């Protein structure tokens, strides 16, 4: 919860950098928009690296990608 | 059974099939760690911004074979030394493929759910972890295809036993008419694609010495 | 008396197990492949021609960059007090270097930036005007 | 919101404020104008009387300056070596020179997220008091790092 | 006391610690000095760290491995393992005749005049550690062998670990 | 059960070799995936050094490999 | 996995300890480098004063080597003789290769699964020790038994 502790607290939230402001001059460690650079290196999903997952519905449980890529992981077993 | 004086389920299934998925999702998960972590070596590896030829035009990936035969049925066979062929043929490209491509698994939370159900569950863990092991080895084979076809398409153009690619660019000046111009269009296309020579007179071999003391 | 054999590290993951023997099949092809084009055609000529060194060239410096050529060269440049220059037209597709080491020499930065480059870019330093300066190649 | 991150990893401001502070009373100088940071240690808590030799014990304040600098994020950082004058210009040229070497490579060992870093030895060329009777105890025989906070 | 990086080269006086907690008995402080400046205790401590002890006829054999005592891929010294080298120049202090030889060894992966120049620093930086603790400039040797006769197979992948090590080989006459 | 006793106990699968290390340098003699070198000698099923069993279903016993050979030791009796 | 076998046969860590602790003790060396295995045996244990002629009591010894011989799996091993200086260099290379030739001999009578046992006798002509006073009790009047494990 707390994002400027031992300064003075929240000013404003800073939309150009996409961060908080405390009540001295310092910026904070807490993001406030999503367009801000956070650091992504794992994403959830599947048929990633292709185009998505292709959205008709199958009598089986094959999963095909947009690009005809069939993702046999996120396919269910028999 | 066994010797003459020796002669004188539903859960099953279930059991197997939410254990099956439990384990390639967490083996997945394991793995992806393992390859977020490692980043730089791969890329300091497959490192294919370094084997892009002149126009920004991908090389093409040739495969090689030796030492051949062939039983066609009874009563004839066919032998060769050596074979060459081109799997795929070279293109124009605007970035470079990564590894992430090929070598990505796809994750994704699986939230959809006792004498003997615990055994069969964790079988149903063992056989969704050898799974995905599995399926990672084929990544790894596919990635080692794509490298080693450029890589040996590098060595027989050195070797002069393929052509390189030939690309001709054409200059108009400045063109359109008077609600819209393009000040300097350029126009490139490659003409000639990539192919293997069957004239064997110019074929030119490497020796390499070693020398010391 | 327990017998022990020297070599106990940490315990090992199959992957890596499986992405270090892709690895190594990757390397020796690489280095056969090398020294059929070194023994083909034999280089004649260097870069420390295009790139002598001077005095505060020597300072050194450790890197990892992924990135277009343009922004760490100025940056190298502004380190070694040097003027910066540009020639030519950037292309539209950019182009892109890696570069990965620990502590050497500004000199021996911009060199082998300068072989990474290729047939794209050039690097050139004039210490009595001190200018770095990055041309780019007539191509498209 | 709970799948996206909600701030930089690792960092929190009262620690950053917490550190700074037993820094500044330690004896080591840190000071912040605008968004440039600097760093100041004097050269007789880490090295030995003008040899590029760490003591064993100045480890710790190394890797609590480490653990200072994984809390911000940045792109190139600055370490410059200055002493006293000793023997001639190129006998602590080469000094600063290898202690800035030294310092840089063990901050690059811990896991401080830079994409550069800079090193250089100005020697005793750049005094920042005028009273010089020390040698090694002097205010201006010092190692700074100074870097600026991207974003 | 103790300083940790090589105690300055200087001979640690190890014995008067023992008994001074020992008579702060002074027979149980002697007999607890006799027993750890023993051989076989020596030895054991190297059994302990990973530093193996060859002992056939009158020639005598340590394996170390660069895993644990050199930093990655570089002639550089690792400091945090500094109790097996102190160890190392304790039990090499019990023959003051010998000749020694020491010999580097890395795996098969990479160019041929790479693991030999790599062989070549590493053994020479073990020799350097070794003259700078005493022992005289004519009694020394070392030499930097490739892949040449390996002791484990370099295709599998713990053998491949054990492959890399130092050997140092000495006599008695 | 016990791999590796009278040694530290279990390290890891190396998967190169097929076989558990302990926690000393050695090797241990248990398995630890099926592409071994295990020295399988003896093979039950039938139809061997044929093609296997030709998988229709027969009306009567009789049990056929799929080179046109019969087992009749695999066939029930009459 | 019921149908599969779980090790390789008849072997097991503890016995593979237990033997070499056992044979150490006894006085036959066994040592250990890499995936190298040396055993030496002294001339004394096996053999008559120098005559290729076995004592009865020594059999229960070669016994013993070769339940230890049968825990691993191998492609090759190697016997080699060596004695010590009596007549000529003619006797003891017959000497010692008429000694390799019947210990290799009762070795593949039992059971060890290798596909190549080499044999030779190399006489007194590469001595362990420099202290050549004994006849055959010296200690470098011996037989070598060396292999490497397969996988």
């Amino acid at each position: 919860d707390g994002c400027c502790s031992k300064m003075g607290g929240i000013n404003y939230c800073d939309s150009s950098a996409g961060r908080l402001v405390c009540n001295n001059g310092f910026y904070s460690t807490c993001y406030c928009t999503r367009h801000a650079v956070m650091d992504l290196q794992f994403l959830m999903g599947c048929c990633l690296w292709h185009g998505g997952v292709y959205p008709q519905l199958n009598s089986s449980g094959l999963v095909v990608c947009n690009d005809g890529y069939v993702s046999e992981e996120c396919s269910l077993q028999k | 059974t066994g010797s003459l004086a020796g002669l004188q389920m539903a859960l099953k299934e279930t059991a197997l099939s939410v254990g099956a998925q439990a384990g390639l999702a967490w083996r997945a998960k394991i793995i992806d760690e393992q390859l977020n972590k490692q980043a730089r070596n791969l890329d300091a590896i497959y490192d294919f911004n370094s084997l892009v030829l002149e126009h920004n035009i991908l090389p093409p990936v040739l495969l090689e074979g030796r030492n051949t035969l062939n039983l066609a049925d009874a009563q004839s066979i066919r032998i060769s030394d050596r074979t060459y062929k081109v799997a795929k043929q070279a293109h124009f490209i605007t970035t470079p493929p990564t590894w992430r491509q090929y070598l990505w698994m796809d994750y994704v939370k699986p939230e959809a759910p006792k004498e003997i159900w615990c055994i069969y569950t964790e079988r149903g863990w063992k056989n969704g972890i050898d799974q995905a092991n599995t399926i990672l080895e084929e990544n790894i084979a596919r990635i080692k295809e794509d490298f080693g076809g450029m890589i040996l398409y590098r060595k027989l153009l050195a070797m002069n036993m393929v052509s390189p690619p030939y690309v001709s660019h054409t200059d108009l000046g400045v063109t359109g008419d008077g609600s819209e111009i393009h000040i300097d269009d350029r126009v490139l296309r490659i003409t000639a694609l990539p192919e293997l020579n069957v004239n064997s007179a110019e074929w030119r071999a490497a020796v390499a010495k070693d020398e010391n003391a | 008396m327990k017998f022990k054999k020297p070599p106990i590290n940490n315990p090992s993951d199959d992957a890596t197990i499986k992405l270090a023997e892709a690895a190594v099949s990757v390397s020796d092809s690489m280095l056969e492949m090398a020294k059929v084009e070194k023994v083909i055609t034999p280089p004649s000529k260097d870069n420390t021609l295009t790139i002598p060194n001077a005095y505060n060239l020597q300072a050194r410096a450790s890197v990892d960059w992924s990135g277009p050529i343009e922004e760490l060269t100025a940056r190298i440049a502004k380190a070694a007090h040097f003027r910066f220059r540009v020639l030519g037209k950037s292309p539209s597709v950019p182009v892109l270097i890696s570069i990965s080491t620990k502590d050497e020499s500004l000199a021996e930065i911009l060199r082998d930036i300068d072989y990474q480059a290729g047939k794209k870019a050039s690097i050139h330093v004039y210490p009595n005007s001190q200018v770095v300066e990055l041309r780019y190649a007539k191509i498209y | 919101v709970p799948k996206l991150p909600c701030r930089v990893d690792g960092a929190c401001d009262a620690t950053i404020i917490k550190m700074m502070t037993d820094l500044n009373k330690k004896g080591i100088k840190v000071a912040s104008v605008g968004q440039n940071y600097l760093i100041s240690i004097p050269a007789s808590a880490l090295f030995a009387d003008q040899s590029p030799r760490l003591n064993w014990a100045s480890y710790s304040l190394l890797n609590e300056i480490a653990a200072f600098l994984k809390q911000f994020r940045k792109i190139a950082i600055t370490v410059t070596s200055y002493s006293s004058k000793y023997v001639s210009v190129k006998r602590e040229r080469a000094l600063t020179l290898a202690r800035s070497r030294v310092v840089s490579e063990y901050l690059w060992s811990q896991g401080v997220d830079s994409r550069i870093i800079f090193t250089q030895g100005l020697g005793s060329d750049k005094p920042i008091t005028s009273y010089t009777l020390g040698g090694d105890r002097s205010p201006n025989a010092r190692v700074e790092i100074t870097f600026r906070r991207a974003v | 006391c103790f300083h940790p990086p090589y105690n300055n080269f200087q001979p640690d006086r190890r014995a008067v610690k023992r008994v001074g907690v020992d008579t702060g008995g002074g027979t149980v402080g002697l007999v607890a000095s006799i027993y750890r400046d023993s051989k076989r205790k020596i030895i054991r401590d190297l059994q302990k760290q990973d530093i193996q002890y060859v002992e056939y006829g009158d020639t005598r054999t340590l394996i170390i491995p660069t895993d644990k005592y050199f930093m990655f891929s570089s002639p550089r010294l690792n400091e945090i393992c500094y109790p097996g080298l102190n160890n190392v120049i304790r039990l090499l202090n019990f023959y003051p005749q010998s000749t020694i030889y020491v010999a580097g060894f890395t795996d098969n992966v990479g160019s041929r005049s790479h693991k030999r120049k790599l062989s070549q620093a590493q053994a020479e930086t073990m020799m350097t550690f070794l003259w700078a603790n005493g022992i005289a400039a004519k009694r020394l040797k070392a030499e930097g062998y490739g892949d040449k006769n390996a002791i484990s197979d370099n295709a599998i992948i713990h053998g491949s670990a054990q492959n890399r090590r130092i050997e140092i080989q000495w006599f008695t006459s």
